[PDB]
RNA sequence: UCCUCCUAAAGAGUAACGGAGGAGCACGAAGGUUGGCUAAUCCUGGUCGGACAUCAGGAGGUUAGUGCAAUGGCAUAAGCC
RNA sequence: CCAGGGCUACACACGUGCUACAAUGGCGCAUACAAAGAGAAGCGACCUCGCGAGAGCAAGCGGACCUCAUAAAGUGCGUCGUAGUCCGGAUUGGAGUCUGCAACUCGACUCCAUGAAGUCGGAAUCGCUAGUAAUCGUGGAUCAGAAUGCCACGGUGAAUAC
RNA sequence: CGCGGGGUGGAGCAGCCUGGUAGCUCGUCGGGCUCAUAACCCGAAGAUCGUCGGUUCAAAUCCGGCCCCCGCAACCA
């Protein structure tokens, strides 16, 4: 909730200033963050992905729903509904509490930040970031993971183009290159 | 432990610890104990959290993990971009430093391959 | 490397860049003196090393400084 | 949210050794312990530092100097 | 022997050792019914992740899907949970 | 006669070595025992500067005196506890030092970071019968500089030979 | 023209008519052994399956055409 009303009594005002915006509600607002872990490993061991899930639902607050295979494809070796990666499509309360804690302690663990790609728009205004480890969050402790799955952060915005939903992660006080 | 980039060892010599941080060797490691004041004998889980704080400056003075792993890819891109007798050394994939390429070479070279 | 007591140039080949400077940019210089270092004063002169059988041309850039003239003229050909 | 399915939801402490104390909610357990933050990384001055690295003519001048 | 299209001349039917394809089952849920959904192919952006797994958006408008051939059908969907 | 370059190239194949793959071992501090040889544009103390290669000032000695010269394995305490490891120390980046008209092709050594292959080796196969094999250091010749080679020297010191 | 069967490392054969797997024996290259060659021993590579298309999530393997190849038939007057 710190962010969340962060947004509202400031952050509000000052794109407002920017695009010369004829009502509150013209101003970019986010919608939702989306956790996804494609772990595809899952094909041989079953387990594995069973991980995954336990270390989204660490990551996150929530429990992460397991995606199927939209459609078989021989280049993989996977088939028509095969649990191939977990997703968690957090949003609202527990969003702006994850949205801190990724930029405000999160990112700062990334192994040697030195500064996050600015033009990783969608030419819609939202974001996505993919981290490599998940030692970068402070949820998972050392010597309990076995393996180097990232997962990546998708925050999807009300924005109409990317330069629009720039202003509005970085009055967030967002590392940008 | 959790200092610099990485670092975390257990079960191991403050000494031997830090050599774990890439750019901090033996007697850079040695340097550090000295400065911080802490002895070379303890390990880290017999260590409290108010003198881990005092090795984070400590390293913090040296160049490493990052900030050093570019500083020798620039060097080594640098060279390359040059066209000097060092750069198309390294691009080709043969030793540098004047060394024997007929017989050994087999660690820049890489393993062994048909005729 | 060797040599802290002064980076080392032929004699030759100093009085020819220094009077090549002060004229002006004209043409590559046919030097053999590969191993005479580079100078600041030396950047922007074409100058043609002697690799062995012929004169290889170098432009000198900002970083052909401190490396020595015959770093930029391979004399063994291979492949 | 469903009850039950999901991970205990608690509110703790981060503290970093810079100063910065802070409260916030996530599934760890009593407390916590950071290296750095948002504040106290160097990103404003680690790319001014960084990027003017490079500088081969004084390196050769501060050799001969003369 | 059986089903689908044409030949078949805008009702039905209509032959040839005419032209093209299928069937000899499957299913206790792949039936019933209430409640919800909506598809291919792209283009972007995104940890390994490639020409193609998963996520996010857009553009598309049924180009899909329908246990099995084809024809006729299907959005109120007969498609998908 | 001369400047460069080359003899140091490198998909690869073999020969001869060295260093390894560790715990009878690795790194630190306490400190004991050799033999042989060398030296005048030579060998170069004590010093004093340096993290260290070394650098200045210079002692003595054509040597049973002076110097290179603390031999190292070896004890004695510590600490790592079987890990690609505090094993290996390749390979590279940077910073240097000496020699030398000159060190980039193409030297040696030093510091810092780096930390590869390698967990005892397929068919084969080599030397060795005692101060020998094994293993530790040591010196000299050629030599401005440039040994893991060569030629010598001594430490500890086995097994086995029906 | 009809009718079965074929076409796979350099050679000859499996795997092919039950869709996801490429073996065997020689030969070739590398190293041993020998005075040397052979024999012998130890390692290694080497075929996208006639070709062009389909079907399929995926084809050496299913189906269709076309190019060689064997075997069988082209009979009564
Ligand atoms: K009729
Ligand atoms: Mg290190
Ligand atoms: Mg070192
Ligand atoms: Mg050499
Ligand atoms: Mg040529
Ligand atoms: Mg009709
Ligand atoms: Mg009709
Ligand atoms: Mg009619
Ligand atoms: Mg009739
Ligand atoms: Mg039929
Ligand atoms: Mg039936
Ligand atoms: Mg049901
Ligand atoms: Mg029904
Ligand atoms: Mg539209
Ligand atoms: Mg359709
Ligand atoms: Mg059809
Ligand atoms: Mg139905
Ligand atoms: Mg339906
Ligand atoms: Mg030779
Ligand atoms: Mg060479
Ligand atoms: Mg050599
Ligand atoms: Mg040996
Ligand atoms: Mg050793
Ligand atoms: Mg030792
Ligand atoms: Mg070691
Ligand atoms: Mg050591
Ligand atoms: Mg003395
Ligand atoms: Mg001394
Ligand atoms: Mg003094
Ligand atoms: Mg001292
Ligand atoms: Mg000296
Ligand atoms: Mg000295
Ligand atoms: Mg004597
Ligand atoms: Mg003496
Ligand atoms: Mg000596
Ligand atoms: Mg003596
Ligand atoms: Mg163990
Ligand atoms: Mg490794
Ligand atoms: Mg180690
Ligand atoms: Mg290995
Ligand atoms: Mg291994
Ligand atoms: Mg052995
Ligand atoms: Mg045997
Ligand atoms: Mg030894
Ligand atoms: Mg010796
Ligand atoms: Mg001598
Ligand atoms: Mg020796
Ligand atoms: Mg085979
Ligand atoms: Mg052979
Ligand atoms: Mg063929
Ligand atoms: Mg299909
Ligand atoms: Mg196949």
């Amino acid at each position: 909730a710190k962010l969340h009303d962060y947004y509202k009594d400031e952050v509000v005002k000052k794109l407002m200033t920017e695009f010369n915006y004829n009502s509150v509600m013209q101003v970019p607002r986010v919608e939702k963050i989306t956790l996804n872990m494609g772990v595809g490993e899952a094909i041989a061991d079953k387990k594995l992905l069973d991980n995954a899930a336990a270390d989204l639902a660490a990551i996150s607050g929530q429990k992460p729903l397991i995606t199927k295979a939209r459609k078989s494809v021989a280049g993989f070796k996977i088939r028509q509904g095969y649990p191939i990666g977990c997703k968690v499509t957090l949003r609202g309360e527990r969003m702006w509490e994850f949205f801190e804690r990724l930029i405000t302690i999160a990112v700062p663990r990334i192994r040697d930040f030195r500064g996050l790609s600015a033009k990783s728009f969608d030419g819609r205004g939202n974001y996505s970031m993919g981290v490599r480890e998940q030692i970068i969050f402070p949820e998972i402790d050392y010597d309990k993971v076995d393996r180097v799955r990232g997962l990546d952060i998708t925050i999807t915005t009300t924005a109409k183009s990317d330069e629009e939903g720039r202003a509005l992660l970085a009055a967030f006080d967002f590392p940008f290159r | 432990a959790r200092i610099a980039g990485i670092n975390i060892p257990d079960h191991k010599h403050a000494v031997i610890a830090l050599t774990s941080i890439y750019g901090v060797g033996k007697t850079r490691s040695k340097a550090i104990l000295a400065a911080a004041g802490i002895a070379e004998d303890v390990k880290i889980s017999e260590l409290s959290e108010g003198q881990i704080d005092t090795l984070r400056d400590e390293v913090a003075k040296f160049v490493v993990e990052g900030d050093l792993r570019r500083e020798i890819s620039m060097s080594i891109k640098r060279l390359m971009d040059l066209g000097c007798y060092r750069g198309l050394r390294h691009r080709r994939g043969l030793p540098v430093r004047g060394q024997r390429t007929k017989t050994n070479a087999r660690t820049r070279k890489g393993p062994r391959k048909p005729i | 490397r060797s040599l802290k007591k002064g980076p080392f140039i032929d004699l030759h080949l100093l009085k020819k860049v220094e009077k090549a400077v002060e004229s002006g940019d004209k043409k590559p210089l046919r030097t053999w003196s590969r191993r005479s270092t580079i100078f600041p004063n030396m950047i922007g002169l074409t100058i043609a090393v002697h690799n062995g059988r012929q004169h290889v041309p170098v432009f000198v850039t900002d970083e052909m400084v401190g490396h020595k003239l015959g770093e930029f003229a391979p004399t063994r050909t291979y492949r | 949210m469903k009850k039950d399915i999901h991970p205990k939801y608690e509110e703790i402490t981060a503290s970093c050794s810079c100063g910065n104390v802070m409260k916030i909610r996530s599934t760890v357990g009593h407390d916590l312990n950071l290296d750095v933050c948002s504040k106290c990384h160097p990103f404003f001055t680690g790319k001014q530092r960084d990027v003017a690295t490079g500088g081969r003519v004084d390196r050769f001048n501060k050799r001969f100097n003369i």
